């Protein structure tokens, strides 16, 4: 009873049903390193200017 | 004018060139720390992008 499987047929991508857990962490890496905290607030005027020698402004 | 004026006006003045002695020092010792531990907003060097690391099944397993 056995049908050769037509041109295409063998390529295609199946799904497969299995009772395997998932393995979460497969490439067994660390934690990645926290980001450099964030900085709030919104922008305010320079306090004196660029304070660059002796300009005022 | 009476001396009021001009010596409320040069305590304005070394007020304002006080607060900017401090903040010119604060910068240096804020830049050294930056520079040396990288944990601020300053002296990011680059790494590379990773969102051009392909995540795509291989033609092999082990990857
Ligand atoms: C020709 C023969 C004469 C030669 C003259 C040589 C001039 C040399 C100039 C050297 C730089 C000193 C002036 C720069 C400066 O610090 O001025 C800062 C000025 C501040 O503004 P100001 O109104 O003047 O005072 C504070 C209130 N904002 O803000 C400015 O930055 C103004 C800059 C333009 C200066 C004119």
């Amino acid at each position: 009873g056995w049908v050769r499987p037509d041109l295409g047929q063998l390529s295609k991508v199946t799904k497969v049903k299995t009772d395997r857990p998932l393995p979460e962490n497969p490439y067994h890496s660390r934690a990645r390193p926290e980001p450099n905290p964030v900085i709030e607030g919104d922008l305010k005027p320079a306090k004196h200017g660029t304070r660059f020698f002796f300009w005022t402004v | 004018d009476g001396p009021e004026k001009n010596y409320e006006k040069t305590l304005a003045i070394l007020q304002i060139e006080s607060e900017k002695a401090e903040l010119r020092l604060k910068e240096q010792e804020v830049r050294r720390l930056m520079r040396a531990r990288g944990d601020g907003p300053w002296y990011q060097f680059p790494t590379p992008e990773k969102e051009f690391i392909d995540h795509s099944p291989k033609a092999t397993p082990d990857n």
